[PDB]
């Protein structure tokens, strides 16, 4: 985690990650999709 | 220099920072010269 | 079949399971118990 200012660009600046998981689950990945939530309002249809 | 290694001098982390304690470990050995630097400095002084 | 507590303990119903701790080598999900000593410090010792 880092603090940042500019939404455009990924910073020119070094810093390692550090490992939060390791688990032996043994699933092999060939793919994924991201988790992103949606906001809907009075303004918003709503509908699903 | 001045082949004097304390063996409680490593104890637990630090022999990383000391290699020759690592080697000390590892069954190799450096052996101290016959000559001590103090000696060799006390004869480069008389040829000198 | 005849689950009856009356039964002599061959017939009888099983109170048994099996499971492996397994011998394979692999990654592991679980291992036997791993015991503990003190910790001895400044001594020459073995150590795990």
């Amino acid at each position: 985690h880092t603090p940042i200012n500019l939404v455009r660009d990924l910073p020119q600046g070094f810093s390692a990650l550090e490992p939060l998981v390791d688990l032996p689950i043994g699933i092999n990945i060939t793919r994924f999709q991201t988790l992103l939530a949606l906001h809907r309002s009075y303004l918003t249809p709503g509908d699903s | 220099a001045g082949f004097i290694k304390q063996y409680g001098d490593c104890l637990g982390d630090i022999a990383a920072r000391d290699l020759i304690c690592a080697q000390k470990f590892n069954g190799l050995t450096v052996l101290p010269p016959l000559l001590t630097d103090e000696m060799i400095a006390q004869y480069t002084s008389a040829l000198l | 079949y005849g689950f009856q507590p009356t039964n002599g303990v061959g017939y009888q119903p099983y109170r048994v399971v099996v499971l492996s701790f397994e011998l394979l080598h692999a990654p592991a999900t679980v291992c036997g118990p791993k015991k503990s000593t003190n910790l001895v410090k400044n001594k020459c010792v073995n150590f795990n």
